[PDB]
């Protein structure tokens, strides 16, 4: 971050966002500043993003013809102005014709010190006197001679106001009920209505003018409410209010109400605003868990990973998971794979003033005097106690209070163990005089899923090797396998088992003889 | 302190059944600044 | 008018005083019925005044409890003349609690004034009234805060409907009466029951058509049961509605002259009138009571009590009618945006001097103070606080004070004050300073230099664009250099540009630095500007405007240019929209599209091309008997095209272009191609003749049939059907490859006996006709 | 709206959501 | 800026 970056001639104008880019990163500006922002979009946000890190300034600061400026908050880190160059009359801070300046700096928190030069605020039609007085408070008697045209600064602004207090705040997961005490000007017909502003505010650093531009880009949501039905005494009248709707659960909101009145030279009144109130909606069901993934790190253990619901609707805790078994949907214990083939506001103000005028005139004229697991703060979980090849189904489901979310599914199946398919021992065989040989082999009682067929291979002495398929139905029916019509001679036979997952180990060779006729 | 419909309602309450007088105004006296029941009675007929 | 004339009434509290109207036929004044709190509908039910036909000034109803409608109170009220108004209104219905419908079903004309119906919480039957047939100026009405604006009034209309603001809705007063609309020929003087026009001297209803003695309300003036455009010589006009003899006016004068207990008018005679006072420049005689010209200056001084008068309505202005010198002060405080300039001119036009000051505060509607047509001198003998003789505090729409070119207005004492006048240009104020003679003293609050005229174009000088350059997306501008009398005062120029579909034009402000200075003004460089991102062949409105410091010592006013309409250069158009082609016939096709989304200039014509396409090669080699296998034209002003002279069931390709220019180096759009197949013909695939057969000793029969000459695209296969004598039928598929290989079809292994065989052809479009039956025999072994 | 208006009026009106014979517009619209 | 330079020239 540049700290001693300089500028040509010691002065620089700023017109659009492009001109201000030259100071990007320059914490301390070694040159006088002149600002002339007039139009654009998102001007406050950009201007802060480009100059918000400025801390000290060498030279003098001027603000001229800044129609688009509503607040000087974009000098977020501005702390010092040395004021070596000053101005005509030796001025350091200088403001003219800012037809929309409203805030200057949020002086409840911000701090700003100037070593050389006095203060210069004239023709600011919308700058209340409180802001300039706060300027005077902490601008340092020893430097200011005040140079404030008290008739021109904020002559269109409400310098004095009252404070509306909310009398009833009630919340839902998506809506807020607000009621505030009634405020009536001395002439109750002056109250045109109430203005309610609200914005999502996860942090308590929200002011009334942050992120606001003259052309628009207001950060608040504007709602207009009609005045209450005025009645005698508080015993009969009701507090004015509004029913906020369309909000988001577990979301902090900043709300404040402003009063709209008609300006009148006689009996001058300005209205009231309410201090920023921060209301958080209630918590609701937490959306739905995101992105389940499952792989098994062992023939009986499966590892699951997921993600928290995009809309948590509350800090998420107590994750709930179920497991259930998913057996094969039949049609496999009967399949025989050995068979072939199988495998304008001014108008409103004037028009209200007109109604009041006619009413007053009429009155003057007429009246004459005389199984499940509970997951906590982890996005992963490893399962156990599953069969070697059985698939299982997991539905994970996010929760919030122990009020919990909906659901989500994911399936898996474990890798097998080839030993479960393997056969043990040789082939026990019987030989009959009619050239029929019956073969037996050990049946895997607990195979990987299901044994589909058995591979029986036999070879004649000095000849090729033949193969045969023995299905589960065939094994159940024939109780083994019978070889018939074999050619005379010596044979050696080996048998292998086939399952859903794969194949087992070959049986030990068995020798038999076929009679010659 | 008394303006608009409130003014006429208060006048009807105070005069009652005496009626209103037949032959700077009232609003400059009871709406622009406060007025007491002493002044509000003068607008009622004998 | 068969009844007495009453002098205008106020009725309060009790409804007993309502009986003084019993014999009345004309009210020579206002009628006020108000402040009846203990009333009930059972009291007003039997109360009627059918004899009232005209009210001269106005009618006001205010808080009359228990009144539901006026259809019984005033059955026959016809005309409210409106000579005197109630805050520029001739009918006020305010805060009527129990009123339901108006019911003045005979009201025809309100000659002067407006109507105000407000704060009637249970009032309906308002939107069903065509006020344009009653008041000539309906834009000044005020009908708000009623039941109509709150719920859904149930206006069950019983009645010639009429269109207002583009909506056709019915017209009615009550549920049993409706408005009496008259033919447009019978304009402003009413019509008979059957629609025949009445006499032009009659107003509203009339008995018989074209009769000057058979109408109820009488236009102009009335005399002895007849309407006269002007009164006869022996009579004089009186109260602008009736003619009275000299005895009447003299009797009024004598009655007024005997006492001044409350106040009346010494009624006086003028040119055929009986006026309350002699006008300005005349004096009253002794005996015959006739205004005669004076021996010298005779102004009509109007002394204002309390020392000052606030003018906020037409009534306040009318209170000053005829006065030439105002011995007081005037505040103009007109609100509401009703533009009372006409009435202000009519009533305050003859004011010549104002002894005190003149103040114009919160006059939102006011445009100019020219309605003071003869104001010559604001003496300022009583000044506003701060020693001001002229005051202007907040005038939203004030764009002129006087026409200083032909107006002369001097001020004896005091300063000037001008604040918060957004549309009042400073040049006008400075001209007022020069004309009024205030030079010699100073105005401390002369002008708030930035609150006056900052919403109006105060530029006066003219500037000329040097030259203009156009392109398909860019436009370059240059203009002559502007130079204020003080060089340092210049602050640059502002350029505005906006889309201009019309010639009688939101704007994008462009700030331009001041032009570079040179030692020799003849060597000064002309400032200019260039623009990007402009739609081709599109018109826009451009202008320039200067900016200088408002130095009060020199009060320079800058300069401005004209407004011009410049069109961009055309370019290539976009692709034609929705290119589709449908073969409406076996030999005809129709091509349809829409103009391109971006014409990029005037669309001239379209280029259309079409040509034949050969069939796919795979159709000549694939077997389908197996299972699971089977010139140009330019179009102008039209978005459809038809092409004829084609072959049935033949693939075609059609190309369509859009060209925005024909002669100068043709500029057409991108190429769009569409391919389609025409509808086939049934006779194309039909076979001709029987099947020729041969018989062999090995029970093999060879069949040969003629291939179609011109099939629908291509013949793919044939179906052979044969049946033995007295047996069932058998089918066989013969592919094109098989047909070419065997030169037909050979049947092998046939059982002995007699057979009959028929063969059908199959094409890409469908199946053809069958062949003639063929008989053959198979040897028996 | 219109029926979610009924739900919202069940919210607002407390324990007295009686119906049909802005915030306040529903307030003297629901209370027995 | 090719067209811009053309405009300049």
């Amino acid at each position: 971050c540049p700290k001693v970056c300089h500028l040509l001639e010691g002065e620089k104008t700023i017109d659009s966002v492009t001109s201000a880019q030259e100071l990007r990163g320059c914490t301390v500006i070694n040159g006088s500043l002149i600002i002339n922002i007039r139009g654009g979009n998102n001007l406050a946000a950009e201007l802060e993003a480009n100059l918000g890190l400025i801390e000290e300034i060498s030279g003098y600061l001027k603000i001229r013809r800044s129609y688009a400026l509503v607040s000087l908050s974009f000098f977020r880190k501005l702390r010092l102005i040395r004021g070596e160059t000053l101005e005509i009359g030796n001025y350091s801070f200088y403001a003219l014709d800012n037809q929309n300046l409203r805030q200057l700096w949020d002086w409840s928190k911000h701090n700003l010190t100037i070593t050389q030069g006095k203060l210069f605020f004239h023709y600011n039609p919308k700058l209340c006197l409180s802001e300039i007085h706060k300027m005077e408070e902490v601008s340092g008697k020893g430097r200011q001679e005040n140079d404030i045209a008290l008739k021109t600064n904020g002559d269109q602004a409400s310098c004095e106001n009252e404070l509306l207090k909310f009398s009833y705040i009630r919340t839902s997961f998506d809506k807020i009920l607000l009621r505030w005490e009634p405020y009536w000007p001395p002439d109750f017909r002056d109250l045109l209505g109430f203005m309610l502003f609200y914005k999502e505010a996860p942090y308590q650093n929200v002011t009334e003018f942050d992120g606001q531009d003259a052309c628009g880009s207001n950060s608040w949501t504007v709602v207009d409410i009609d005045p209450p039905l005025r009645s005698n005494d508080p015993k009969s009248q009701n507090h004015p209010g509004w029913l906020m709707r369309g909000l988001k659960p577990w979301t902090q909101y900043a709300i404040f109400v402003k009063t709209l009145v008609t300006f009148s030279d006689e009996r001058r009144t300005y209205g009231a605003k309410s201090d920023i109130i921060y209301v958080q909606t209630d918590a609701t069901n937490p959306s739905v868990p995101l992105d389940p993934i499952s792989v098994s790190n062992s023939s009986s253990q499966i590892i699951l990973k997921w993600k928290p619901p995009s809309d948590p609707n509350g800090n998420i805790t107590h994750y709930l998971v179920f497991w259930e078994r998913q057996a094969e949907d039949s049609e496999l214990f009967e399949l025989d794979y050995c068979l072939k083939g199988l495998k304008q506001i001014l108008k409103e103000l004037e028009e209200s003033s007109f109604r009041k005028t006619f009413e007053d005139y009429l009155h003057n004229v007429v009246f004459v005097p005389r199984p499940f697991e509970k997951v906590v703060n982890k996005e992963s979980l490893v399962i156990s106690g599953l069969r070697h090849f059985t698939g299982y189904r997991i539905e994970l489901q996010a929760c919030n209070q122990d009020r919990c979310s909906v659901a989500a599914y994911v399936s898996a199946r474990t890798m097998p163990e080839a030993k479960a398919d393997d056969i043990v021992g040789p082939v026990t065989h019987e030989i009959f005089e009619n050239n029929v040989v019956h073969l037996m082999w050990q049946e895997p009682k607990e195979p990987n899923g299901l044994i589909v067929l058995y591979e029986v291979s036999y070879r004649r002495y000095g000849d090729e090797e033949l193969h045969l398929c023995v299905s589960r139905k065939h094994f159940a029916l024939e109780r083994g396998c019978r070889l018939r019509g074999l050619s005379p001679g010596n044979y050696s036979v080996r048998i292998r088992a086939t399952s859903l997952a794969g194949n087992g180990s070959w049986t030990e060779p068995t020798y038999f003889y076929v009679t010659d006729y | 302190t008394l303006c608009g419909a409130e003014l006429v309602d208060a006048l009807q309450f105070v005069c009652g059944d005496r009626g209103f007088y037949f032959n700077t105004g009232i609003v400059d006296e009871c709406c622009f600044r406060s007025c007491d029941l002493r002044r509000l009675e003068m607008y009622c007929a004998p």
